[PDB]
């Protein structure tokens, strides 16, 4: 039956579907509405998704993650290159084209970007098929607004090889702006704000609607700032305690550092409606057990400028735009690191005092408004 | 306006026959279209002609290809009345 909404992001993805009169944003069988976009290759089986995630830190090299920033790319692209250097896991050419390199099996194995997010998008429509009770085969899966034609045949691509008959390739912000139904309003042209911070990248994209159109006027962010940032903000926080109570660098230590990173993201999400949080990681270093507290005005203080700083590529898309700040009829967030009290204030402070559009999990508003597209493209919305 | 006028009163005379909206469509099509010929009531008869004509149809006036372009509007119209012409047809 069916048609869903794929939001395939860096670091997340998350599948919703329109309904018997609702969208349903669809949890996997660990329970998450959303889902690592990770992929990990042992001995013995391919994982995807949390299982892949959990254990990057005893298999770093063969657990494939980033791949939306490879696709759609030649291996000779400035930002491939600069990009490789932060990988743990190997990419290789293939005549102008990345590939993964990885063990599989005791085998040497190598993947194509729309390969590996082939296998996110599979997984993603297997936790839709669970939860439908049925086969799933159409799809609107979604993209930036900065992608260009061969990023968007590449994403496309992925979802045939997941199996999947792409209806449409649309874009993430205006995903979330039909989420919110901002196009169905009568009236002169209406500007939007999408502000749109995740895990790996942040996007602000401003919009025009009018008559249920809608063009992108500018776009701005940076594709090197999300809640990852902030994780590292708190890891060397944490690194520089334990050697003063301990006497000992758990830098040198890769697996030591990436239990830090897991402690740290979940202390984060923690500190978005609680003021507090608690660390506890056994044996972290050497038989040492790490337990410790943060609190919200701390994260904040280690974050305080890159919080701040993500109003400057705000000034920017409205200057682009042509814009002063008032002209602006709706603001949207968007991504999971929106949901941080200390970002929220900053943005209404920004537009003094007006209110925010967020009543929908901004991690999942994207997969959302894919969801409500991907029944208009069949014919499960009409009037 | 002129354009959406001319769908409005193509959807109202045609009554959802899909048949009636196949054999009518290029009338309503935005001047630039090319993708389209003009199909005669002779390739209509059979439901495996209708659904192969309007799986032809739905993918010109497509609402993902349209996005954009000066016609979007108009395209979505036509798409959607289809959509509800032939899901009558499925139940009939
Ligand atoms: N409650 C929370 N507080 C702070 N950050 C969160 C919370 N929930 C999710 N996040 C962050 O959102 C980011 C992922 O956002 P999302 O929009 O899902 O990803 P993507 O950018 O991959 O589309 C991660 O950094 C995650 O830590």
């Amino acid at each position: 039956g069916p048609a869903v909404g794929i939001d395939l992001g860096t670091t997340y993805s998350c599948v919703g579907v329109f309904q018997h009169g609702k969208v349903e944003i669809i949890a996997n069988d660990q329970g998450n509405r959303t889902t690592p976009s990770y992929v990990a290759f042992t001995d013995t089986e391919r994982l995807i998704g949390d299982a892949a995630k959990n254990q990057v830190a005893m298999n770093p090299t063969n657990t494939v993650f980033d791949a939306k920033r490879l696709i759609g790319r030649r291996f000779d692209d400035a930002v491939v290159q600069s990009d490789m250097k932060h990988w743990p896991f190997m990419v290789v050419n293939d005549a102008g084209r990345p590939k993964v390199q990885v063990e599989y099996k005791g085998e040497t194995k190598s993947f194509y970007p729309e390969e590996v997010s082939s296998m996110v998008l599979t997984k993603m429509k297997e936790i839709a098929e669970a939860y439908l009770g049925k086969t799933v085969t159409n799809a609107v899966v979604t993209v930036p607004a900065y992608f260009n034609d061969s990023q968007r045949q590449a994403t496309k691509d992925a979802g045939t090889i997941a199996g999947l008959n792409v209806l449409c390739i649309i874009n993430e912000p205006t995903a979330a702006a039909i989420a919110y139904g901002l196009d169905k309003k009568v009236g002169a042209e209406r500007n939007v704000l999408i502000f749109d911070l995740g895990g790996g990248t942040f996007d602000v994209s401003i919009l025009t609607i009018e008559d249920g159109i809608f063009e992108v006027k500018s776009t701005a962010g940076d594709t090197h700032l999300g809640g990852e940032d902030f994780d590292n903000r708190m890891v060397n926080h944490f690194i520089a305690e334990f050697k003063r109570k301990h006497k000992k660098d758990i830098s040198e230590n890769k697996r030591a550092v990436r239990r830090l990173r897991t402690a740290c993201e979940r202390a984060k999400r923690t500190l978005s409606s609680s003021t507090q949080a608690s660390i506890e990681i056994d044996s972290l270093y050497e038989g040492i057990d790490f337990y410790t507290s943060i609190t919200r005005a701390r994260f904040e203080e280690l974050n305080a400028d890159l919080f701040r700083g993500t109003l400057d590529p705000v000034e920017k898309a409205l200057r682009d735009a042509k814009l002063d700040k008032s002209q602006i009829h709706d603001i949207v967030l968007v991504g999971g690191s929106t949901r941080i009290p200390k970002i929220q204030k900053l943005l209404q402070d920004f537009f003094n005092g007006k209110e925010l559009n967020k009543s929908i999990n901004p991690d999942e508003a994207v997969a959302y408004g894919a969801a409500v597209q991907a029944a208009i493209l069949s014919g499960d919305k009409s009037e | 306006d002129p354009e959406k006028l001319k769908i409005l009163e193509w959807i109202e005379g045609k009554e959802r026959n899909i048949r009636a909206l196949l054999s009518t469509m290029h009338t309503v099509l935005w001047a630039g279209e090319t993708k389209w010929k003009p199909v005669g009531m002779a390739d209509l008869v059979t439901p495996e002609q209708v659904k192969k004509v309007y799986r032809k149809a739905v993918l010109v006036v497509h609402p993902c290809k349209a996005t954009g372009q000066p016609y979007e509007q108009y395209a979505k119209m036509i798409f959607m009345e289809l959509n509800d012409a032939w899901s009558e047809f499925e139940n009939q």
